[PDB]
């Protein structure tokens, strides 16, 4: 449990002591990085991390790249991290469709960043291959009464107003820049133009919802004819 | 119902005229008088199956069930005057004095000697 | 007819080949009965003796006589005994040819006919011919008692005295065997019976009408025994004769005596505190008789040319329909056809011409009563055409548990003493006449006590018995009775046990109404104030009567009808009973109490409270139905589970700790086509709709308080807001819009996702649906059936506190709580509908605990008594389940399945629950009925299934809130007023539902927990105690490879493969309820 | 190494995403040769593992 000191898969392990509760008689919680390959420019400068803490937020973000950087002599500045969704109640973009779990990412300022903060968790790694103890302990911004009743709290009558007001608004101004859309008499580059019923509003709308006789003839009466005889 | 009253109900519309109405009559054709039956019936058989009678009454005081069918037939032909003439109960069922009691919302002597 | 038709008869000859005899057993037994007439005819005779020469023969002899009570004594015989050869003759199922393999044991009737030139026709007078009979027998089984000492079967063969199904004027004698002629593993006794022959005494001087001994009244008992033992044989003729004329009667003799055998009936004498008097010899004779005719026009009602099926359902429903106690009866020839005639004798009576007798006198008139009603039960479920219910008829013995038999039950001890301690123990007397009329004290007692207690209840219940606890009806030869001594008494029982079919109806009536009040005093209200002496006076009422009644107060922990009954038995029987029924004492306790005034005077048939809050929220109806806004408020319907009468507690004003204080209401708007296509548009337009309406109420109705609370309830929809609305009359509710654009709007989402995407989609829709379209049915069916059926809502509410002390609450849904808890009442079979707590309750259990998922569906008719599922429905319902198993076999998806005509799809109330938690519910049904079946039902086996296992549990978190919580949440060990801040309203909610909630969408992947709901009734004295128990997933018990999506909390044992990080988990949990967690238990 | 229907319930109630697991319970049926059953629980498995494994789909 000790030379485990990173993956063969390319991930390396990182470890965080946890503190003497009163009910318990220490443990390295087990976190795993590897930076990211991606082609969007907003997931550029990005390390994929597995297995994350409860509520691993900006603030502890910081707190551990502070702990890496005052301890390696590197600098790392945080930029923005990603992909927080730990309980699980953002996997379906219902809007977007009737219109990374257990891990994030966590983007940085610069690929020198990056990297210095990359060899500072490679030597956190050789850190728990060595000595146990040298590595960083994990503080959890601790969910307690006052942030539960947080939880518990009554929405604001001025957030209500301002949200659905600006909600409402927008939603106007872009339906009705669709309709005029969809009913501006469209013409292809061919002279060809598109067929709209009265009352609808989406192109995209458009796209979703995109005899014989027997006894006549005289060989039919004659195959008739064989087929009674 | 689902509390079992077997029921009856009439309703009356009349075709009125538009804002616009430059002919002296309104009259609907018989293709549209058919087909406003056949909404008008269907509404009515969906709303008194789904409801029971108390909550049958509770939808009957304040005129909701003819804004309904005002509502759904905006479309066929512009009415007016959308009433539900008349109800009538066919079938009882049997006898709940709890559920009266509960629908209206135990009592001792004075010791005569 | 023709598909039950089928069904039925191969489901009859499938039992009949399982339960078919041993031929082999069957010469056995015929080579050992061939022996005994050898041995009989080897026995010698006896000449004429007095009472002191057979007093010193049987002196003498180490066999005692056993004599009938009383005892012949040397004053009164003139006349003298005598034993000759009897005649032989063969009697039973075995005689009819209609055995079976029995496991418990059976036995064969052999009767020995006594000689007319040793009768006389002065012997029917005053015990001669039992004297007789008791000399007679005495002789025979001391013979019988040295021929074996002679042939040395003694080894293994058992003799033993014994009664003619516990008829103590007729002892019989009883032969087994135990481990050549060794019939010990036939399973099969003999009965010896000693009779007279046929018309030795006239059956008109023995009518049931006649005295038959001097000291008139009628000695009832005395004539039919006589006459009986008279007249055995030429009934056996007669069953031979109509069996050799029909075809099926040993078949629907078997079926019947299968019937009665699952039902708990016999041919035992029934008058004494048990259950019997009918059983298969009479089930043969009126299977004789009906066949003989049965109308009032005495016409063939039952053919000859029927099926076994067909005179089966033909006897069940002529003893359903016809009364032979009270206002008919019926008459046949043995020797003429059977007329039914309208007048009852006021005991069941089946009345034989040729041989002048009624059959069934060892019938009670409450045991007549309750086998009409079990026939008129199984005739309904015999017209099911829908469903199949043979299963339940012939493969269910309703007479394993006497609480499950019957609803209401109390134990009275009895210390009455001896012969002379009666006259100072009883109230009433035994003189003459009372021992003519029950030569036997128990018969005597116990009718007696049914009379009484028949009278002080009358309309509170609808069928009494009584279970005299300690009778036996064995005795060895050495005796002349049954003695005991224990229980107070010289008599054959300890105290009794009092059962009791209740009604619901008439069960909370509190004044016992008795007849009016004239000048000149009534006979009946004579008798009536006379019976109830102090208790009994004169009221008036509001609409201006004057009767005689007497007037008790209801109670929080036991019914006005065992209080009825304390205070009936103490006065009118004896002063030293003792009375009790601490089994429903404690269930009523255990039953959550509000704090409300008068809440111990409070009994349990008061739905006050939910119509106090009824009451408030019409007011609130007719203010919103009042308001004007941009839409016309089409339908306001309540939803609450306080609504439909389940929510664990009745609610209090102010109470708002409650779980269920808050209660859902369905706001419907009018059908507006302007709504806007897209969902968080829809969802933000009805949330500024009730946004609009909150103003509106702050600016006209400003009594009322109002917030928005941001619900995320459903999946994926992260802008729901409900209109929490409270009301002076301390009451809350949550407002939320229903709209069919949701409806739609799912659906095109539905058609829009991914195919990986539609069952996650799939699931968020079916729980949209179960909580906003199938739930006002079912909260609106679910009142009407409660009001039809009373106890079902305290059923429901113990049934879900006992789940919430069993912590199965945070996975089992309330809807689905209410449909089990619905079941049994809505199927009551093979037992009566509830009417008392406990009995409701056992019978969840019990089905609970039968009941496998696996293979059993479930489909409930939410119907009133006697709108159902058709036939096509049925069907429907049953290929949509055989569809889900095949598509998942063993439930990994799906485990219960429960369906109605709300719901076609079965699937509702039972998605979202692992299968750890559908077997450990199972277990603990199993294991509670086990306890009940073996440390016998008292308090302390309600305490252990009352208390939670807190066993099988990987860790269990105990935890404790800092604030106590059960006065404010309003049960009694209180709130006035609502704060001025509602955020201090959130702070006083309790936080360790979300907390479980939060950490199980967490873990999911990995971990499943459960928790207590219900902080006000389980979290102690102070309500302030819970406990996390959760178990781990076994694939991530296991170690695995560590995965981009592995999905849990690891730690690597290779540079590969990772196990899981237990102690991090557990660290996790205390990080996440760090304020509150106070001790922590690992595995 | 799971042997028997009950201990493979128990392990897909460890992981119903587990394509190892289903791919092990399949692959039992295969070798005591009740081929329905098994395309069956593959079905089984689509409409119970979730939609993040395009891989294991």
């Amino acid at each position: 449990i000790e030379d485990i000191s990173a993956m063969k898969n390319g991930f390396i392990v990182v470890p965080f002591k946890l503190p003497d509760h009163k009910a318990l008689p220490a443990s390295l919680h087990f976190m795993f990085a590897k930076r990211h390959q991606s082609s969007n420019s907003n997931e550029s400068d990005c390390l994929f991390l597995v297995n994350l803490p409860l509520l691993s937020n900006i603030e502890h973000m910081k707190k551990f790249v502070g702990q890496l950087c005052g301890k390696y002599d590197t600098v790392s500045h945080v930029e923005e991290l990603l992909y927080n969704d730990e309980f699980g109640l953002h996997e379906v973009d219902l809007s977007a469709l009737t219109s990374p779990r257990n891990t994030a990412l966590l983007k940085f300022v610069d690929a020198a960043s990056i990297n210095n903060c990359w060899n500072a968790l490679k030597k956190y790694s050789n850190l728990h291959a060595k000595h146990p103890n040298e590595l960083f302990e994990w503080t959890y911004t601790t969910p307690s009464f006052t942030t539960f009743v947080n939880f518990y709290k009554p929405l604001d009558i001025d957030y209500l107003k301002e949200d659905i007001h600006t909600h409402m608004a927008i939603f106007e101004q872009r339906e009705a820049q669709a309709q005029e859309d969809v009913q501006s008499s469209i013409v292809d580059e061919d002279g060809f133009t598109l067929v709209v019923g009265k009352n609808t509003k989406s192109l995209n709308s458009i796209r979703k919802k995109i005899k014989a006789k027997k006894d006549f003839y005289r060989f039919q009466v004659r195959e008739r004819k064989k087929q009674e005889i | 119902t689902s509390d079992d009253y077997v029921l009856r109900i009439f309703a009356i519309a009349f075709t009125r005229k538009q804002a616009n109405q430059v002919k002296r009559h309104s009259y609907a054709q018989s293709s549209h008088i058919r087909a406003i039956r056949k909404v008008i019936s269907e509404i009515l058989t969906k709303e008194v199956q789904g409801s029971t009678l108390a909550q049958l009454t509770s939808k009957l005081i304040p005129e909701v069930i003819n804004k309904e069918i005002e509502n759904a037939t905006k479309d066929i032909f512009p009415l007016q005057n959308i009433h539900v003439r008349k109800v009538k109960l066919l079938k009882q069922p049997k006898f709940d004095v709890g559920a009266l009691m509960a629908l209206h919302g135990e009592e001792k002597g004075k010791k005569v000697t | 007819e023709l598909f039950k038709s089928n069904i039925f008869k191969l489901q009859i000859d499938e039992l009949l080949e399982q339960v078919k005899l041993k031929q082999k057993h069957v010469l056995k037994v015929e080579k050992f009965l061939h022996k005994l007439y050898d041995i009989l005819q080897e026995i010698p005779d006896w000449e004429e003796k007095s009472l002191a020469e057979v007093d010193s023969f049987f002196k003498n002899k180490i066999v005692s006589v056993p004599f009938v009570d009383p005892k012949p004594i040397p004053q009164n015989t003139n006349y003298k005994f005598n034993y000759k050869k009897p005649d032989i003759s063969l009697i039973g199922s075995f005689a009819l040819k209609a055995g079976i393999y029995q496991p418990n044991g059976s036995s064969i009737d052999t009767l020995l006919t006594m000689p007319k030139e040793l009768f006389e026709k002065k012997d029917f007078l005053n015990f001669r011919c039992l004297h007789k009979r008791s000399v007679y027998l005495a002789y025979l089984t001391h013979h019988l008692l040295i021929l074996l000492k002679k042939d040395k079967l003694d080894s293994f063969l058992q003799l033993e005295y014994s009664y003619f199904d516990n008829d103590p004027l007729l002892p019989i004698l009883r032969i087994s065997c135990s481990k050549d002629y060794n019939f010990y593993k036939t399973r099969f006794s003999i009965n010896l019976l000693i009779g007279f022959p046929y018309k030795v005494f006239e059956p008109k001087k023995l009518l049931p009408n006649r005295n038959c001994i001097r000291i008139l009244p009628a000695t009832p008992l005395y004539n039919f025994s006589v006459l009986s033992s008279s007249t055995h044989e030429n009934y056996l003729k007669y069953l031979y004769k109509t069996k050799k004329q029909t075809e099926s009667f040993v078949e629907a003799t078997v079926l019947g005596r299968l019937w009665l055998q699952q039902r708990g009936f016999s041919s035992n004498m029934s008058h004494s505190g048990s259950l019997g008097g009918f059983g298969t010899f009479e089930f043969t004779i009126l299977m004789a008789a009906l066949l003989n005719g049965g109308g009032i026009n005495s016409n063939k009602i039952l053919l000859h040319g029927f099926s076994s099926y067909q005179l089966f359902k033909g006897v069940i429903k002529y003893l359903a329909t016809m009364d032979l106690c009270h206002d008919g009866h019926l008459q046949f020839h043995s020797n003429p056809a059977s007329k039914y005639i309208d007048e009852g004798f006021q005991t069941p009576t089946l009345f034989d011409k040729s041989t002048k007798v009624n059959i069934l006198t060892k019938m009670t008139v409450s045991s007549y009563q309750i086998l009409k009603e079990y026939a008129g039960e199984t005739l309904r479920m015999l017209n099911n055409v829908v469903q199949d219910q043979f299963s339940n008829i012939f493969l269910t013995n309703i007479s394993r548990f006497d609480n499950l038999k019957y609803d209401l039950c109390y134990d009275v001890q009895l210390p009455l003493g001896k012969y002379n301690n009666l006259e100072t123990s009883l109230a009433a007397t035994f003189g003459s006449m009372e021992r003519v009329k029950f030569i036997t004290l128990e018969n005597f007692l116990a009718h007696k006590i049914t009379n009484v207690a028949r009278y002080a209840l009358g309309d509170r219940i609808k069928y009494i018995q009584i279970e005299m606890v300690g009778q036996k009806s064995d005795f060895p030869i050495t005796k002349r009775k049954v003695y005991s001594n224990t229980g107070g008494n010289h008599f054959n029982f300890d105290f009794v046990r009092v059962k009791l079919i209740v009604n619901p109806s008439e069960c909370d009536k509190l004044v016992t109404k008795g007849p009016a009040h004239s000048e000149t005093m009534s006979t009946e209200a004579a008798v009536f104030k006379n019976f109830w002496g102090i208790k009994s006076s004169l009221r008036r009422f509001k609409d201006g009567s004057i009767t005689h009644c007497c007037v008790w107060s209801t109670s929080s922990s036991e019914p006005i009808i065992s209080s009825i009954v304390n205070f009936a038995l103490q006065k009118h029987v004896s002063k030293k009973a003792q009375i009790s029924n601490e089994t429903i004492k404690k269930f009523h306790n255990f039953l959550p109490l509000p704090n409300l005034p008068s809440s111990a005077k409070t009994s349990v048939l008061n739905l006050s409270s939910f119509f106090n809050l009824k009451k408030s929220f019409d007011d609130l109806y007719k203010i919103i139905f009042q308001m004007k806004l941009p839409l016309s408020v089409k339908s306001i319907l309540p939803v609450g589970s306080a609504f439909r009468y389940t929510s664990l507690c009745q609610p209090v004003p102010f109470a708002y700790s409650d779980p269920d204080f808050f209660q859902d209401v369905i706001l419907e708007f009018e059908t507006s086509p302007k709504w806007p296509d897209e969902i968080t548009s829809l969802e933000k337009a009805k949330t500024a709709f009730l946004l609009k309406i909150q103003e509106e109420l702050s600016a006209n109705s400003s009594t009322y308080r109002s917030f928005f609370s941001r619900d995320e309830s459903i999946p994926y929809n992260l802008e729901i807001v409900t209109l929490n609305i409270l009301t002076p009359e301390g009451y809350g509710f949550k407002f939320r819009v229903l709209t069919e654009r949701d409806e739609i709007l799912y659906l095109r989402a539905i058609a829009n996702a991914r195919n990986e995407l539609k069952p996650e989609l799939e699931a968020t829709f079916l729980k949209f649906t179960a909580k906003y379209l199938a739930s006002v049915r079912h909260t609106r069916t679910l009142e009407n059936i409660s009001h039809s059926y009373q106890f079902y809502s305290p059923v429901v509410r113990l049934f879900k506190r006992w789940l919430d002390t069993h912590l199965l609450l945070g996975h089992i849904t309330d809807e689905l709580a209410e449909l089990i808890a619905i079941k049994p009442f809505v199927d009551p079979a093979p037992y009566f509908i509830p009417g008392s707590l406990e009995n409701g309750f056992l019978k969840v259990l019990k089905f609970i605990s039968q009941w496998n998922w696996k293979d059993d569906p479930l489909i409930l008719d939410l119907v009133k008594p006697e709108e159902r599922l058709t036939l096509a429905q049925y069907k429907g319902i049953q290929m949509n389940f055989t569809n889900l198993r095949n598509s998942d076999p063993n439930g990994t998806h799906l485990q219960f399945f429960v369906a109605s005509k709300n719901d076609p799809s079965g699937i509702l109330y039972s998605s979202g629950i692992p299968l750890p938690i559908a077997t450990r519910l199972t277990a603990l049904a199993k294991v509670a009925v086990n306890l009940l079946q073996t440390h016998g039902l008292n308090q302390q086996t309600i305490n252990l299934l009352f208390t939670p296992g807190l066993k099988d549990y990987d860790f269990v978190v105990d935890l404790r809130t800092p604030i106590g919580l059960k006065s404010s949440c309003g049960i009694l060990s209180a709130p006035s007023n609502f704060p001025e801040n509602l955020n201090d309203l959130s702070e006083k909610m309790d936080p360790t539902y979300q907390l479980v909630k939060y950490l199980n969408l967490k873990y999911k992947n990995s971990l499943i927990l459960s928790s207590r709901k219900y902080i006000g009734v389980n979290g102690g004295e102070k309500g302030d105690k819970n406990v996390i128990t959760g178990l781990i997933k076994p694939l991530f018990k296991g170690a695995h490879k560590f995965r981009v999506n592995l999905d849990c909390n690891v730690k690597p044992v290779d540079d590969e493969n990772v196990i899981l990080n237990k102690e991090a988990i557990f660290h996790e949990i205390a990080a996440f309820g760090n304020d509150m967690v106070i001790n922590f238990e690992t595995d | 190494a799971p042997e028997s229907v009950a201990d493979f319930e128990r392990l897909l109630i460890g992981n119903p995403n587990s394509s190892v697991v289903w791919m092990n319970y399949m692959a039992f049926q295969l070798q005591l040769s009740e081929i329905e059953k098994a395309r069956e629980l593959a079905e089984r498995a689509l409409k119970t593992i979730n939609f993040r494994e395009e891989a294991e789909k």
